[PDB]
C-alpha cells in the first residue's frame, strides 16, 4: 500500500493522517534509548530515557481521565463550541493538516481538556447509578 | 478450524538476558568497605518459588553475575579509598634497624624498627619520628636505609582506619521483570542441562571473602565433593572444588601491636605502628591433620572420575608466581595474612596425626597493592592487640600440569565468585504471548 | 520426535519372569506415561498398563493384577525439553500360553481426556 | 487449591499456564527494587528502578495498541495461519509449555505483532464510523 | 458550583468527595517535579521524578489487574463480607470520609486486593469461552 | 500562583520534632557548602 | 555561505565548499619520549 512512515503524513490532510495513528504511537517509547555507568554519556542517556516514559505516561493520563485509555480514536459527549473554531467538516478533514489545526486550536486546548475531564467522572457516576438495581 | 490469535499477558516463559543487580543484606546496626548499609534490608521470608517439570541450562563459566560481581567489590573498594589519607610523604628514605634481636637467626628482620624525618603541621618543619614496618614492605638501597616498597611503582593510600574488612553476607538481586534462576541439583557441575530448577528474588548471604588458593568461610555441597572447571582436560583452566565437610582453619598474630598516630599534616595523619608489647612471636595458621587429610582424601576420589580408577595423582605447593598467588593470602582481623602451604600439599595418593595438627607459617604485609591496575596500593593500618580469626576451608582454587598433579594458586578474584554464583542464573520475564484458539472479538 | 527402543527377543520357558526393556529419546520421559500392550496369536491384542515416569503411578488390568510388575528409572536430562529413559516389564506365574510380541508406547497428551493413550509405539519383541 | 507461586506453572501445559497470569502479571513492577545516594549500590538500584518500569510499559504499549489494555486474556480478530503452527489444539493447551511454544513461534512474533497491530486501527476506525449516525 | 480543589474534601463525606475524584487523579504525575546536571538539586529532582511514575503505576498496576483500567468508579463482583464493616451504606457515604473509613478498613485492604484479583482473572476467563462459538 | 488549598474539616496531627523535613534541609545545606568547596582553594601552603 | 546578518561584519561567515581542497601536513622530526618518573605512580613522559 502507503505507509509513509513515522510522521510520514505530517503534511497530509487530517483524514489521511487519521488512518497511521499506530505509525506513531508505536514510536513513542521506543527507539535506541546495560549498566548505569554515570559518565558524561550515561547521564546524558539515563535523562533520554526517563524522559521518554514521563512524557509519554502525561498523554496517557489525560487519555485515562477522559475514558479514552487504549485508544487511538475515542469519541466523547463534549459538542463543539463553533467558538472553537466555525470550519465544517469537508474543509477540516480533506483540507487542513494536523499541525495547521493545532495552530489555530491552540487556545481552547485547555478548554476542551477540562470538558472531556468532567464529562467522564459524570458519566462513570451515571454508570454506577445504573447498575445500582 | 477456525483459530484467531489470542494475546495473553503474564505467560511463564522467560529468556537469558543480563541486567544491574542490585545488592540486598541484612540489618545490623560501624561502617564496612562493602557498603552494606546502603543495601535494601532483605526479606525475613526469602521467598524461594520451586519450578516443577522446568529443566534449565547453566553455564557458570559464562555466567554474567561474576563479571559483574568482580567489578563491584572492585568499585567499593575505590569507593572507600578516595577519601582517605595520601601517604606520599612517607616514600622518604628510611634509617632501619632490627627491632629487639636474638631469637632465631635470619628472623629478626623479618620486622624492622625504621625511623625517618616526616613534615609536620607547619610545612616549614621537619620531625624525625619512628615506626615498625614488615620486611615484605620494604627494599633496601645498597648501609641499612630502606624505603617502602611501592615508591617506585605506586602511590599508596591508607585505609580510614573506621572501616571494616569483615565481610558482610551480600544478597544479590534481580530488578522486577528479571530472576533468579537457582539449580537444586544437588550434584550439579557447573554446566548442563540442570533438572531441578527453582526461582529467587535474591540470591543466598554471600560474603565477599578475598582468599587465595583455600576457599573461606564459603557455601558447602550436601553430596560429595563437586569439582568444576570449564576444561578439566585442560590444564590451564583452574579446578575449582568445594567441600562438603568444613575443614577449620585457626589464624593468628600473638604480637600484641600498638598503633602510634604521626601528625604528617593538616588534618593528616599516618598511623605507625609502635612497639610490641610482650612476645615477638610468628604469626601462623593451624588446621586439624586429620580433617585436612580425610577432606584431601575426597578431593582424590572425585578426581579420579576425570582421570582413571588406576592414575596416581599428587600434591605439591605452588610453582611459582606474585606472593600474593604463592600462598594462601586473605585478610584476618584487618591485617593481611600470606601462609606458606606446602604443609597441606605435599601428598602423592595410590591408586588404591590423629591427635596434632599441622601449622602454617605466615609472613605479613602491610603494603598490598590492587589486583588489577597497577600503580595503586593500599596501606592497612596497624591492627592493635592480638589477632585471631577462625574460619571454614570450604573449597580450593587447583592447579593441573599435564602420574597427575596439582597444585594451588589463583590470583583471579572472580575465581573466588564463581564458586558461590554458579547456582544462578539470571533470565528476563516476556509475559505477552501468542496463540490460537477460536475465540474471536466482537 | 520420539523414538522407544525395545530390549532383545530371546524366548524362554514357562515357570520363569523375563524383564522387558524400553529406552526413550527425543521427547521428556516424565511428561507421558508408559504403556505395556500384547499381541497373543490366540487372541486380540491387550492392554496390559500403564506407568507415570514421573508420578511412579502405575495402573493395569485385572487380568494382570498381581502378575506383572511395572517399573521405570529416572531421567536424563539431555537439552531442556529432551531426555532419556526406561520403563521395565515383568511376568510372575508365566507359562507358555502368554506368547506373543510385545510393544511399549507411550502417552498421548499431558492432559485432557486421552493423556495415557499409546500414541508412539516401539519396534516390538517376539517371545517363547 | 494449587497455587503454585511465581512462574510456578513454567513447566505446565499452556492450558494450566493460562490460569495463573495474575501471579506473573503482579510481580512485573514491584519487589524490592529513600533518598537518591549516588553510592555504587544507589546507581546501581536506581537503574533497577527506571529499567523495571521502562519493560513494564513496553509490554503496556503493546497491549495498547492491539485493544487489549488491562486485559490478561482478550481476543482478537486476525486468524492463525497455519504455517505459523500446523498444531491443533488440543496437542497445544494439554500438551506443549509455553517456554517450548514460544521457542517455535518465535519467528513470526514479529509477523503477528504487525497483524493485532492495523486490525486494531482499522476495528475504531470502523467504531467511529458506526457512531456517526 | 464549589470545586474545593486538590484534597479540597479530604474532610467531606466518602459521597461528596465521591464526585471530585479527577481533582486528585490529575496531580499525581504533574506539578513542577532541561539538562541532567547531577548536582544537590539536580540528584534530588531525579529521585523526586522517578519517584512519582513508580507510585503512579504501582496504582494502575492493581487497577488494571482488577478490570478497572482507566476508571474511577468501577463495579466489581466481590461482594461486601460485612466481617470487614458491618456499617451500613446510610452511615458511610453521609457520615464517614475517606480518611477515618481507610483507617478502619486498614486491616481487610490486602484481603480484598485479592479478591478483586482473581475475580478479573476468572472473568477474563469466561469471556473468553463465551466468545469461542 | 503559589496555590495553595485549604482542607476544610480536616484536623491533622503535627510533630516537629520528629519532623523528617528538617533533618532532610540541615543535610542538604551542609551538602551544598561541600559542593560548593569542593573546587576551591587548597591553602595547605600557608599552614607556615 | 551563511552567516546571521552578513551585513555586520562582526558575525563570523562560515562558507562550505561542494569539493574537498586537499591538505598534507606533517612533523618530519622523529622525536623520541622518554618517561621521567617525578613521584610514586606518577611519571612524566618528556622528549628524549
Ligand atoms: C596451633 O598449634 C600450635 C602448636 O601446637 C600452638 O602453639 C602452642 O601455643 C601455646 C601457647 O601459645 C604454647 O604453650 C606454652 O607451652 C609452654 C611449654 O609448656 C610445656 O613445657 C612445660 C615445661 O616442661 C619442663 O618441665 C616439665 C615438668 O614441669 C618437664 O616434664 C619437661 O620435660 C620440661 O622439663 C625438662 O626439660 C627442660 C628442657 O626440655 C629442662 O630445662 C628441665 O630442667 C627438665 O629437664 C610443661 O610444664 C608444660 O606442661 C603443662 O602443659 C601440659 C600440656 O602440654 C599439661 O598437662 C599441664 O597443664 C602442664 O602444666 C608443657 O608440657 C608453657 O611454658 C607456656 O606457658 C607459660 O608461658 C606463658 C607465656 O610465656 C605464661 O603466660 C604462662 O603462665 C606459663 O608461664 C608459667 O610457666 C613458666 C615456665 O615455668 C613460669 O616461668 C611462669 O612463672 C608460669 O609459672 C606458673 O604457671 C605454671 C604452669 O602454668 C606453674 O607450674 C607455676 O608454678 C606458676 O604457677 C605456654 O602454655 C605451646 O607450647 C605451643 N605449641 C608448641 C608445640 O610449642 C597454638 O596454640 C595452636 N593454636 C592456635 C595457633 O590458635
Ligand atoms: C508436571 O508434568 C507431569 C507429567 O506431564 C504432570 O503430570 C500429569 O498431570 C496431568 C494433569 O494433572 C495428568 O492428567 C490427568 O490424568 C488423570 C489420570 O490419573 C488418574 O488415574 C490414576 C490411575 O487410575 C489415579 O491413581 C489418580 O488418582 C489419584 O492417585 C494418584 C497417585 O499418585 C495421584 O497422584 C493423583 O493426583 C490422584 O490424586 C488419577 O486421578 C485423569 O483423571 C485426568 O483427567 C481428568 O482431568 C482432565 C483435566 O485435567 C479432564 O479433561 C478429564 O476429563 C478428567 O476430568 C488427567 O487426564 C497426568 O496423568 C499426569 N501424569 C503424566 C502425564 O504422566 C504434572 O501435572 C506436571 N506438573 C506441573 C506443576 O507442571
Ligand atoms: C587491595 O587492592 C587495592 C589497593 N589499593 C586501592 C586504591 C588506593 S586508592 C584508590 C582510589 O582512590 N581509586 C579511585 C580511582 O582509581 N584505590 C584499591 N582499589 C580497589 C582495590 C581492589 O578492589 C583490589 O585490588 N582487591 C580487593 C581486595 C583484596 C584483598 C582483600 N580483602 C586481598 C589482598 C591481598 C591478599 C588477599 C586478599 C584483593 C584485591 C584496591
Ligand atoms: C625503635 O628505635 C627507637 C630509636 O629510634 C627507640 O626509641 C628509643 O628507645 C629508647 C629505649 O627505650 C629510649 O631511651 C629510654 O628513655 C627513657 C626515658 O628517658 C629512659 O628511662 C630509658 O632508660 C632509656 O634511656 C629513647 O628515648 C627512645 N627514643 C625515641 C626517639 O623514641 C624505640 O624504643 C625502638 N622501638 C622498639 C620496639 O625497639
Ligand atoms: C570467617 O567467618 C568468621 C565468623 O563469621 C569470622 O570470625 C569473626 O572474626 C572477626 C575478626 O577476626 C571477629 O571480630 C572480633 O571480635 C572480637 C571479640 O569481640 C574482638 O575482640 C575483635 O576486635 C573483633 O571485633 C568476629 O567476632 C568473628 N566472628 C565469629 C562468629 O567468630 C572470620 O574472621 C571470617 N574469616 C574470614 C577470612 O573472612
Ligand atoms: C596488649 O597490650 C596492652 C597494653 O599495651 C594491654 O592493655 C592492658 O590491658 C589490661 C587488662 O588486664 C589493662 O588493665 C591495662 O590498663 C591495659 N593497658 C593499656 C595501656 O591499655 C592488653 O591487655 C594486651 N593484650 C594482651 C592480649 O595481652
Ligand atoms: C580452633 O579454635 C577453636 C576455638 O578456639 C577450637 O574449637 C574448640 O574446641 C574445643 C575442643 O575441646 C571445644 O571445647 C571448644 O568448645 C571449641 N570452641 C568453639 C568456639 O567451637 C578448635 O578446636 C580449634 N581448631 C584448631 C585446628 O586449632
Ligand atoms: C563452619 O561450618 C559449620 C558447618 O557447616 C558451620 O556450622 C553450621 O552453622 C549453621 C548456621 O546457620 C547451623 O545452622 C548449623 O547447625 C551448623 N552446623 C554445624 C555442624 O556446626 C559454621 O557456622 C561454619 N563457620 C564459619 C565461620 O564459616
Ligand atoms: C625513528 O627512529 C626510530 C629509532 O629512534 C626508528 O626505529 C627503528 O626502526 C628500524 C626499522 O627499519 C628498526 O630496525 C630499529 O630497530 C628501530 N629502532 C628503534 C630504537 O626502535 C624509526 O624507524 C625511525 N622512523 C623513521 C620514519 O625514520
Ligand atoms: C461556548 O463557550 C462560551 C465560553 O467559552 C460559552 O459562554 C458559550 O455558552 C458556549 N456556547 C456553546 C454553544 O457551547
Ligand atoms: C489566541 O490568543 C491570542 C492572544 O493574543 C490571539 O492573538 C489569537 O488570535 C487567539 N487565537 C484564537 C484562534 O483564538
Ligand atoms: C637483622 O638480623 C639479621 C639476622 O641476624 C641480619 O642478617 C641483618 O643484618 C640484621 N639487620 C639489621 C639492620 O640489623
Ligand atoms: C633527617 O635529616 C637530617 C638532616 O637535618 C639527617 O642528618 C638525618 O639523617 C635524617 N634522618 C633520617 C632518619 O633520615
Ligand atoms: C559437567 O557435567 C555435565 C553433566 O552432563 C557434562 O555434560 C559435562 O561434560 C561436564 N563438564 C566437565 C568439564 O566435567
Ligand atoms: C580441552 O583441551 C584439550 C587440550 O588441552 C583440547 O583438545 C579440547 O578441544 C579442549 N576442549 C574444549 C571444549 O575446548
Ligand atoms: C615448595 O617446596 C619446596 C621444597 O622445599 C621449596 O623449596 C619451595 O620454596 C616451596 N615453594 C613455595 C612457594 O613455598
Ligand atoms: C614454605 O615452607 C617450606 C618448608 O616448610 C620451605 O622449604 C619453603 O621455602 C617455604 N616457602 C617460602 C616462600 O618461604
Ligand atoms: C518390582 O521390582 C522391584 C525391584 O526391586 C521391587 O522392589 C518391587 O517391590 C517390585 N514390585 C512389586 C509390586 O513387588
Ligand atoms: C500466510 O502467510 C503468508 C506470508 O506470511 C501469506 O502469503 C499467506 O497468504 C498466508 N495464508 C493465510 C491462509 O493466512
Ligand atoms: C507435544 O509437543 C511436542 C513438542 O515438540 C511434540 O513433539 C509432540 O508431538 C506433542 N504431542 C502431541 C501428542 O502432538
Ligand atoms: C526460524 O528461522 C531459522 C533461520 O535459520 C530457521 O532455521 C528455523 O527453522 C525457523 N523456525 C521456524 C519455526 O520457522
Ligand atoms: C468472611 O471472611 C471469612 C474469612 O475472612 C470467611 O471465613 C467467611 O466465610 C466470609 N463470610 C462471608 C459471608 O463472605
Ligand atoms: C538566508 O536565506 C533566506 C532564504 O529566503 C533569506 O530569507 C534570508 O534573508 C537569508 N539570510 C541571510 C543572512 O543571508
Ligand atoms: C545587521 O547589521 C546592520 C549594521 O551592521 C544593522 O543596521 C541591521 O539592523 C542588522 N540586521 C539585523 C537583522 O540585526
Amino acid at each position: 500500500a502507503v505507509f509513509l512512515g513515522f510522521l510520514g503524513a505530517a503534511g497530509s490532510t487530517m483524514g489521511a493522517a487519521s488512518m497511521t495513528l499506530t505509525v506513531q504511537a508505536r514510536n513513542l517509547l521506543s527507539g535506541i534509548v546495560h549498566l548505569l555507568k554515570l559518565t558524561v554519556w550515561g547521564i546524558k542517556q539515563l535523562q533520554a530515557r526517563v524522559l521518554a516514559v514521563e512524557r509519554y505516561l502525561r498523554d496517557q493520563q489525560l487519555l485515562g481521565i477522559w475514558g479514552c485509555s487504549g485508544k487511538l480514536i475515542c469519541c466523547t459527549n463534549v459538542p463543539w463550541n463553533s467558538s472553537w473554531s466555525n470550519r465544517n467538516l469537508s474543509e477540516i478533514w480533506d483540507n487542513m493538516t494536523w499541525l495547521q489545526w493545532d495552530k489555530e486550536i491552540s487556545n481552547y486546548t485547555q478548554i476542551i481538556y477540562g470538558l472531556l475531564e468532567e464529562s467522564q467522572n459524570q458519566q462513570e457516576k451515571n454508570e454506577q447509578d445504573l447498575l445500582a438495581l | 478450524e477456525n483459530l484467531w490469535v489470542t494475546v495473553y499477558y503474564g505467560v511463564p516463559v522467560w529468556k537469558d538476558a543480563e541486567t544491574t543487580l542490585f545488592c540486598a543484606s541484612d540489618a545490623k546496626a560501624k561502617h564496612n568497605v562493602w557498603a552494606t548499609h546502603a543495601c535494601v534490608p532483605t526479606d525475613p521470608n526469602p521467598q524461594e518459588i520451586h519450578l516443577e517439570n522446568v529443566t534449565e541450562e547453566f553455564n557458570m563459566w559464562k555466567n554474567n553475575m561474576v563479571e559483574q560481581m568482580h567489578t563491584d567489590i572492585i568499585s567499593l573498594w575505590d569507593q572507600s579509598l578516595k577519601p582517605c589519607v595520601k601517604l606520599t610523604p612517607l616514600c622518604v628514605t628510611l634509617q632501619c634497624t632490627n627491632v629487639t634481636n636474638a631469637i632465631t637467626d635470619d628472623m629478626r628482620g623479618e620486622l624492622k624498627n625504621c625511623s625517618f624525618n616526616m613534615t609536620t603541621e607547619l610545612r616549614d618543619k621537619k620531625q624525625k619520628v619512628y615506626s615498625l614496618f614488615y620486611r615484605l614492605d620494604v627494599v633496601q638501597i645498597n648501609n641499612k636505609e630502606y624505603r617502602l616498597i611501592n615508591c617506585n611503582t605506586s602511590a599508596i593510600t591508607q585505609a580510614c582506619p573506621k572501616v571494616s574488612f569483615e565481610p558482610i553476607p551480600i544478597h544479590y538481586c534481580a530488578p522486577a521483570g528479571f530472576a533468579i534462576l537457582k539449580c537444586k541439583d544437588k550434584k550439579f557441575n557447573g554446566t548442563g542441562p540442570c533438572p531441578s530448577v527453582s526461582t529467587v528474588q535474591c540470591t543466598h548471604g554471600i560474603k565477599p571473602v578475598v582468599s587465595t588458593q583455600l576457599l573461606l568461610n564459603g557455601s558447602l555441597a550436601e553430596e560429595e565433593v563437586m569439582i568444576r572447571s570449564e576444561n578439566i582436560t585442560n590444564n590451564a583452566k583452574n579446578i575449582l572444588v568445594q567441600f562438603n565437610t568444613p575443614v577449620q582453619i585457626n589464624c593468628t598474630r600473638p604480637n600484641n601491636n600498638t598503633r602510634k598516630s604521626i601528625r604528617i599534616g593538616p588534618g593528616q595523619a599516618f598511623y605507625a605502628t609502635g612497639d610490641i608489647i610482650g612476645d615477638i612471636r610468628q604469626a601462623h595458621c593451624n588446621v586439624s591433620k586429620a580433617t585436612w587429610n580425610e577432606t584431601l582424601g575426597k578431593v582424590v576420589k572425585q578426581l579420579r572420575k576425570h582421570f582413571g580408577n588406576n592414575t596416581i595423582i599428587r600434591f605439591a605447593n605452588s610453582s611459582g608466581g606474585d606472593l600474593e598467588v604463592t600462598t594462601h593470602s586473605f585478610n584476618c582481623g584487618g591485617e593481611f595474612f600470606y601462609c606458606n602451604t606446602s604443609g597441606l600439599f605435599n601428598s602423592t595418593w595410590i591408586s588404591n596425626g590423629s591427635n596434632d595438627s599441622i601449622t602454617l607459617p605466615c609472613r605479613i604485609k602491610q603494603i598490598i597493592n590492587m589486583w588489577q591496575r597497577i600503580g595503586q596500593a593500599m596501606y592497612a593500618p596497624p591492627i592493635q592487640g592480638v589477632i585471631r580469626c577462625v574460619s571454614n576451608i570450604t573449597g580450593l582454587i587447583l592447579t593441573r600440569d599435564g602420574t597427575e598433579t596439582f597444585r594451588p594458586g589463583g590470583g583471579d578474584m572472580r575465581d573466588n565468585w564463581r564458586s558461590e554464583l554458579y547456582k544462578y542464573k539470571v533470565v528476563k520475564i516476556e509475559p505477552l504471548g501468542v496463540a490460537p484458539t477460536r475465540c474471536k472479538r466482537r | 520426535q520420539g523414538q522407544l527402543v525395545q530390549s532383545g527377543a530371546t524366548t524362554t520357558k514357562p515357570g520363569s519372569s523375563v524383564k522387558i526393556s524400553c529406552k526413550t529419546s527425543g521427547y521428556r520421559f516424565n511428561f507421558y506415561h508408559i504403556n505395556w500392550i500384547r499381541q497373543t496369536a490366540g487372541r486380540g491384542p491387550e492392554w496390559m498398563g500403564w506407568i507415570s515416569p514421573y508420578s511412579g503411578d502405575k495402573n493395569l488390568a485385572p487380568a494382570f493384577q498381581d502378575r506383572v510388575n511395572m517399573t521405570t528409572d529416572t531421567e536424563v536430562p539431555v537439552t531442556s525439553f529432551t531426555s532419556t529413559g526406561a520403563a521395565y516389564m515383568e511376568i510372575r506365574n508365566l507359562t507358555s500360553d502368554d506368547t506373543g510380541t510385545y510393544f511399549c508406547a507411550k502417552g498421548l497428551l499431558r492432559d485432557g481426556s486421552s493423556t495415557w493413550l499409546p500414541y508412539l509405539w516401539g519396534q516390538g519383541t517376539l517371545l517363547t
